[PDB]
DNA sequence: GCTTTTTTTTTTCACAATCCCGGTGCCGAGGCCGCTCAATTGGTCGTAGACAGCTCTAGCACCGCTTAAACGCACGTACGGATTCCGTACGTGCGTTTAAGCGGTGCTAGAGCTGTCTACGACCAATTGAGCGGCCTCGGCACCGGGATTGTGAAAAAAAAAAGCTGCA
DNA sequence: GCTTTTTTTTTTCACAATCCCGGTGCCGAGGCCGCTCAATTGGTCGTAGACAGCTCTAGCACCGCTTAAACGCACGTACGGAATCCGTACGTGCGTTTAAGCGGTGCTAGAGCTGTCTACGACCAATTGAGCGGCCTCGGCACCGGGATTGTGAAAAAAAAAAGCTGCA
């Protein structure tokens, strides 16, 4: 069995009423078009860099499984310090 | 190598800090290393956005 | 307060401000509204009041147009030649 | 005669109603399939966490809602209102994120 | 102290991430203090830059 | 009789100085400010005179960069000068100011 | 049309500023030299962690049910951005003023080095109480419905700010 | 100085969203227990660092030349920014479609613990060669001047458009 992880494209389930929710937040009153796009490359290059050194951490560890703290050491890491998941 | 490269290029015998500078800023990932480092005497590279330059194009002998 | 503003029409207080400056590009509206306040009586509603006269100008062939489009540009009247004025 | 409001005002008020509020703003397996395709590409076969997961969602939209942040003040600093991605190039470009 | 204050303004008994939030964001020294890191489940301060507003 | 239109001198001045490595604040004036800003925090101080060139060169490396940063805001707003919206921007947005 | 009046475009001009190329001044890179220290060698001793083997957490798959949210389209408003115009904030350039910079001299604060001595912190072993996981309960709070309150927006009606037009200083 | 329009209010009314209360029920904060392992106590042992005393580096204060750079001022060009104007992008709201979330069940990889055993790293004392500070030499590089290339701006020619105006069909 052992059921393959297909590559579905999920990127674009980062849907656009998230991504227009996320800038109202950010405080954002109208939103160009080509936002959510723009957007979703940016939240992957954010992904990529935080998951690249997440998993540097759990290989490292001889682990199969990303913990919360390989996630957070990666924050930490990037700058990007969170608290309420450990450390 | 690079900085060397640059004194030969500038006929120069001796890397200086300006020699090094160039090396690591015209090197994407030696800058991106040395981002948030500041090279004492080493200034900064050419650059004037285009909005700011005239536009007209005559020329050189 | 001034009360009222005791003037001639503004389609020949219009006529009036381009015949004041002989230019040969033409005067522009804020040149217009310029001269409108400080050589007669007018309102606050003024410069509003020349924008909406120089659309009914353009229209009935009145004023011509030199430069622009709308009343964003500048104008002059369709004969310079005038017995008086100018 | 069916009542509507004017453009805008159902947007500042959706800009209230998510300032008040704290709930992930992306939809929870959407995000958790995304960051299981970012991680093959990088290790394959990798188990999370669900607290992993969580702590990368809370970041992302914490940094997402932070630049929305950075690309209102760019747009509003050009005399607009509507946020374009120019304005995101630039705070990302001022903050050192990108060449 | 801060976080507290703001649990009462919320009239909660219990202290959450979001008042320490609050209490963090609205106090200058702790905001400096705390400028590069993120609290989850905190959110954010309501602010709406002027030029965003109705003009009445 | 001859006289450069507005800007190309200052062209000039942008290829002169970004071809240079000098220190461009005057050595002196420098060493002054650093001294009385250094009172507030404790009375008769003495400074190796590379620390002080330590600071110039950091200074003045801030400065530059922040010029870049401002420039771009200034450019963003469709704008060829800059003004002290676009340094405070800047300084909003690299995490300096509130 | 042709002519008037701009507008654009090249040419041609003169001409500053920069770059380039050939000779002169002096300081610091580069290497040599004594020599101290810190890396090496070869030895002993103790535990860090690799490894295997076992426990049982929690991560993954799968289901089908409801309904919240995402999706796509109809509709028009208010936003962006092009164009166009005006006033002065800026950039250039000149002549006058200023004080940086340089080179030299004279004084001493205080950086930093050395040797001495002991108060303090590492290490140990034995003792025992704080803080751990596990467990149990009961009140705070999340979620609901209903009613009160608030804010938004369209259209109507009243108040006061202007239009051209009337004879005329 | 008179109607007859605007525009500028204030008003009134309908509507949708948000606020606030009590009711309800569930589950996690909170606190108690029982045992463990990490803090404590009392002891020895060695050296880290305060301390005093000395050397001499480099920080400071001063000075007077020589000029490069700062300053102030005249002058106008090109910029910033206000204002119009027009087309549609993006917000709003609705009906239809999609799949997230939910609560549950079953299966098992692999996180994480324990016990064993030994390779490897600390620690040591004796050995010695690589790298330290200090000092001298000479070659690279910085200056300088005075000649050549490179762009810019003005003025002119030309081109070329465009603007204002009309004949004639
Ligand atoms: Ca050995
Ligand atoms: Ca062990
Ligand atoms: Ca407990
Ligand atoms: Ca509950
Ligand atoms: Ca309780
Ligand atoms: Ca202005
Ligand atoms: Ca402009
Ligand atoms: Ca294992
Ligand atoms: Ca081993
Ligand atoms: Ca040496
Ligand atoms: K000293």
């Amino acid at each position: 069995k052992r059921h393959r992880k297909v590559l579905r494209d999920n990127i674009q389930g980062i849907t656009k009423p998230a991504i227009r929710r996320l800038a109202r937040r950010g405080g954002v009153k109208r939103i160009s078009g080509l936002i959510y796009e723009e957007t979703r490359g940016v939240l992957k290059v954010f992904l990529e860099n935080v998951i690249r050194d997440a998993v540097t951490y759990t290989e490292h560890a001889k682990r199969k499984t990303v913990t919360a703290m390989d996630v957070v050491y990666a924050l930490k890491r990037q700058g990007r310090t969170l608290y309420g998941f450990g450390g | 190598e690079l900085a060397g490269n640059a004194a030969r290029d500038n006929k120069k015998t001796r890397i200086i800090p300006r020699h090094l500078q160039l090396a690591i800023r015209n090197d994407e990932e030696l800058n991106k290393l040395l981002g948030r480092v500041t090279i004492a005497q080493g200034g900064v590279l050419p650059n004037i956005q285009a909005v700011l330059l005239p536009k007209k194009t005559e020329s050189h002998h | 307060s001034r009360r009222s503003a005791s003037h001639p029409t503004y389609s020949e207080m219009i006529a009036a401000a381009i015949r004041a400056e002989k230019s040969r590009g033409g005067s522009s509206r804020q040149s217009i509204q310029k001269y409108i306040k400080s050589h007669y009586k007018v309102g606050h509603n003024a410069d509003l009041q020349i924008k909406l006269s120089i659309r009914r100008l353009l229209a009935a062939g009145v004023l011509k147009q030199t430069k622009g489009v709308g009343a964003s540009g500048s104008f002059r009247l369709a004969k310079s030649d005038k017995a008086k004025r100018s | 005669k069916p009542h509507r409001y004017r453009p805008g005002t159902v947007a500042l008020r959706e800009i209230r109603r998510y300032q008040k509020s704290t709930e992930l703003l992306i939809r929870k397996l959407p995000f958790q399939r995304l960051v299981r395709e970012i991680a093959q590409d990088f290790k394959t076969d990798l188990r999370f966490q669900s607290s992993a997961v969580m702590a990368l969602q809370e970041a992302c939209e914490a940094y997402l809602v932070g630049l929305f942040e950075d690309t209102n003040l760019c747009a509003i600093h050009a005399k607009r209102v509507t946020i374009m991605p120019k304005d995101i190039q630039l705070a990302r470009r001022i903050r050192g994120e990108r060449a």
